[PDB]
RNA sequence: GAGCUGUACGUAAGCGUUGAUCCAGAGAUUUCCGAAUGGGGGAACCCACUAUCUUUAGUCGGAUAGUAUCCUUACGUGAAUACAUAGCGUGAGGAAGGCAGACCCAGGGAACUGAAACAUCUAAGUACCUGGAGGAAGAGAAAGAAAAAUCGAUUUCCUGAGUAGCGGCGAGCGAAACGGAAAGAGCCCAAACCAAGAAGCUUGCUUCUUGGGGUUGUAGGACACUCUAUAUGGAGUUACAAAAGAAAGUUAUAAAUGAAGCGGUCUGGAAAGGCCCGCCAAAGACGGUAACAGCCCGGUAGUUGAAAUGGCUUUCCCUCCAGAGUGGAUCCUGAGUACGGCGGAACACGUGAAAUUCCGUCGGAAUCCGGGAGGACCAUCUCCCAAGGCUAAAUACUCCCUAGUGACCGAUAGUGAACCAGUACCGUGAGGGAAAGGUGAAAAGCACCCCGGAAGGGGAGUGAAACAGUUCCUGAAACCGUGUGCCUACAAGUAGUUAGAGCCCGUUAAUGGGUGAUAGCGUGCCUUUUGUAGAAUGAACCGGCGAGUUACGAUUUGUUGCAAGGUUAA
RNA sequence: GGGUAGCGGAGAAAUUCCAAUCGAACUUGGAGAUAGCUGGUUCUCUCCGAAAUAGCUUUAGGGCUAGCCUCGAGGUAAAGA
RNA sequence: GGUUCGUGGUAGGAGAGCGUUCUAAGGGCGGUGAAGUCAGACCGGAAGGACUGGUGGAGCGCUUAGAAGUGAGAAUGCCGGUAUGAGUAGCGAAAGAAGGGUGAGAAUCCCUUCCACCGAAUAUCUAAGGUUUCCUGAGGAAGGCUCGUCCGCUCAGGGUU
RNA sequence: GACUCGGUGAAAUUAUAGUACCUGUGAAGAUGCAGGUUACCCGCGACAGGACGGAAAGACCCCGUGGAGCUUUACUGCAAC
């Protein structure tokens, strides 16, 4: 997938485009991405599970991927992704 | 099928054989000799090239039907006693080839 | 190149840039059953023997290997029986079984049906059974087709032609050659004869093995002479002899790179949509993404890529190899064969005037001065040379693989099977054989409160929507209910229709809608019938599904093109 | 526990039994057998509109030709009523 | 465009059309709500066609041509659903009773006592056959012809020397 | 057993039904047609005269150029001898 967790990545669709996050996880089989602050969902949790007062709970849901653009840390802009060899492993590219 | 009366094929008879040898002539009525130049020498070969017998079938048989005007030298398998009057009534000689 | 430990709605414990999971090539491991093969057996089990090792004080245990049958073939043993044969043993090779419910060749081979009955005939050499296979098979280099005077192996297609014929001359069956195409390719023996053995002893003659030689028609060969080759050249594993290798290239089996909009604004839960601007394009394929995207993602065009294995093509290696001329003393040129009688079959051809080909049976040639065929048969002429073998391609089919396509289906359709289906279920068994798809973009899958044992509800919350609430898109009809505007307890009803008060409404605004006291008229629908309300038939109701089609011919009408011409097939 | 199997078995014999089947089991296939018989055959309007007869028929509730219907075209001492 | 004569109809002949799915080309509609579905007093000579509103939530018309799996009320049709008969027949041989307990709930589960039935069996073994039905703990959707706290039923663990 | 109550709860059948009688009529035997004669609406227990009641595409009878089994000095065959 053209990001990975720890990339910062723009939102570019939903009720959250123009948001900006860290991406927390990567689901590569659903081409789905967690981005912090982004898709915040109330979870209706009974007490039972690791949680000893249950409560509506505000997490993070996943995003599709091809929702989220690379931010470039020299621009600071979302560019679509290059892919150039130094010599020993190859390396993403803004452009 | 008559539903059991015997059908009218069978109330008949058979008649007649068919002949191994049987020879069929493309036929060619002078009319159409008409359509060459004057004092030309018409063959079988020239009779297929124009397009006026395609298939020569056992050979070339000149009719009388029509009447020529042109005086033509004619070679062809077979003439019709009339045709051959004609060819030459106009001015022209029949060959037998 | 960053996540991963399969589904699927888990818990746990772990792994991973010192490159996991994942993808491709190649290895290793691969219980038991099954041809099943050490013996047995009711498949997936039981029980051994012989070596070698191991364990124990020894039984008792463990490990590894071998041990079926038949055929062929070496070798050894070896009876009645003297030699010997059979038999027996050992060692090598080989086979066995399965299947693509296809295609192919062979052995065996129906009936229904058609003939308006039925027996010859048809169906049909089909179905089916059995055997043999191969990637194809079969066929095949003339004892051929012909008789335009010539062609030149076979096969397949077009045509000939529904012709010639066959036929209770019925129903029906039905060629072939010529002509046009696809594809093309030719070869090896047997025999004369030569050499070398081997034997029989016919005792120097004969037949047996191996090698050479040799392959054909107005003849060829052997055999005589003669010229050149004895690898100069040529040819090969697809026939023409048969095994081997290399190397290079290329294809396949993983991948890589890959242009251009987060453009503005509108609606919206969300924009890929609208409106307004740009841009890329050898890329506007397809799919995904919160509605419809060339420019968001996977990609696409283009351009790169392979350690390993397999295929193919070349080249090299390797291997193998005589071919013209001249005579015609003699010799050779496929025998229980050809052919014939009898009985069958195949030939389009049903015994016919019945050529041609095959089978059983009996009889049985010639053998270069020879033989066969040209649809009885004879003569002439012409064309061929049987009784031995091999041979690619053009053709058939598809269980499969890869890439695609469709005026093909879209969940009662399409496969029987979109879903754990040949399942469940039925049957002793062979065998028969279903039903059953859709929450949402995302689980955000309803914390919490309330009634209730729970189920189930009502709130609250999530969501665009919950009248989307775990079978959850839409949600018709039958059928079941609640409510109520008009009518109904003196009436005799195929249930409506026409007239019509009264009461109740208010429309796609119309000489409107609902109901209907009372009055007139009025025997469902379908099928089948001379005739049915019918006491004839069919339908409980609703829904879905459910019947003149296609191919090839014939004929006729219409249309169009060309017209004494028109038109091409493969 | 075994044997006999459908063109067949078995029968102290009834056409009796061979897996709730027997004047010839069951199953799959030939196979969509054949059915001159019965049933069924789905939208609309416009124009016309029969026959239930003759002859022959292993024919009689089938068929064939003719008669009667329909569509198109032709032709004239118009021949029809 | 008039005139004249016509216009009942089964088998059946002839003609013109409606509507359905798909294709092509053109031109459109559609999240400001497609198809479908529901309702209505609208339009056309018929088959049929619109409009408006509800539901629905993403596709669909129109024009001209083309192609067909192209139209159902009947087949004792096939499949599915749902009626009617009807709260009807039936509830499958038999003796129960009360007290106590359990439980949200008890004719139906447990315990006690009395009563009753089999006793060459309705008792005890055991072969076949079945294959976990056995035991224990939970359960009460479905199954059990009623009920159910119970069970040869459901879920877990166990159990055969 | 029936009947009443509590629990559970089928089926054959069924064009739609507001489903009288008499005499007639009619495909010749009518709940449904005509003319009359009777009859307030809804049930429950009973009985079977009718619905040519249900069940089963009549087994009788005939027909089909349908089957099948059986017979023989029917025809043509085949085994066996
Ligand atoms: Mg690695
Ligand atoms: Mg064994
Ligand atoms: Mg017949
Ligand atoms: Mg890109
Ligand atoms: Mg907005
Ligand atoms: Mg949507
Ligand atoms: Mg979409
Ligand atoms: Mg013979
Ligand atoms: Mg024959
Ligand atoms: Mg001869
Ligand atoms: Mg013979
Ligand atoms: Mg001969
Ligand atoms: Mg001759
Ligand atoms: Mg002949
Ligand atoms: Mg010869
Ligand atoms: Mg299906
Ligand atoms: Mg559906
Ligand atoms: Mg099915
Ligand atoms: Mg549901
Ligand atoms: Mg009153
Ligand atoms: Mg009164
Ligand atoms: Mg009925
Ligand atoms: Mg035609
Ligand atoms: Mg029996
Ligand atoms: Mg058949
Ligand atoms: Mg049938
Ligand atoms: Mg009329
Ligand atoms: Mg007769
Ligand atoms: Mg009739
Ligand atoms: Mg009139
Ligand atoms: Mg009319
Ligand atoms: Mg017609
Ligand atoms: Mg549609
Ligand atoms: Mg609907
Ligand atoms: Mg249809
Ligand atoms: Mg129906
Ligand atoms: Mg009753
Ligand atoms: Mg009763
Ligand atoms: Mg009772
Ligand atoms: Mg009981
Ligand atoms: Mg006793
Ligand atoms: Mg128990
Ligand atoms: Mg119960
Ligand atoms: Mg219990
Ligand atoms: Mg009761
Ligand atoms: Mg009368
Ligand atoms: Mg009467
Ligand atoms: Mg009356
Ligand atoms: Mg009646
Ligand atoms: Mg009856
Ligand atoms: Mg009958
Ligand atoms: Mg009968």
């Amino acid at each position: 997938m053209h990001v990975k967790k720890g990339d910062k990545v723009k939102v570019i669709t939903g009720k959250d485009k123009g948001k900006s996050g860290k991406v927390l996880a990567a689901f590569p089989k659903k081409d789905r991405v967690l981005i912090e602050g982004i898709n915040m969902v109330k979870k209706h949790t009974k007490p039972s599970n690791v949680n000893p007062q249950g409560g509506i709970l505000n997490v993070e849901a996943p995003i599709h991927v091809s929702n989220v653009m690379l931010l470039d840390p020299k621009t600071g802009e979302p560019t679509r992704v290059g892919y150039e060899v130094k010599g020993d492993k190859k390396v993403r590219v803004a452009k | 099928f008559e539903g059991g009366q015997l059908p009218l094929f069978r109330r008949i008879p058979k008649r007649g054989f068919t002949n191994i040898n049987r020879k069929e002539f493309a036929i060619v009525n002078l009319d159409v000799l008409n359509r060459f130049e004057d004092g030309t020498e018409v063959t079988p070969e020239l009779l297929v090239e124009t397009g006026i017998i395609r298939n020569e079938k056992s050979g070339i048989k000149i009719l009388s039907n029509g009447n020529i005007e042109k005086k033509l030298t004619v070679k062809a398998n077979k003439f019709s006693a009339a045709a051959k009057e004609a060819i030459e009534a106009a001015g022209g000689k029949t060959e037998v080839i």
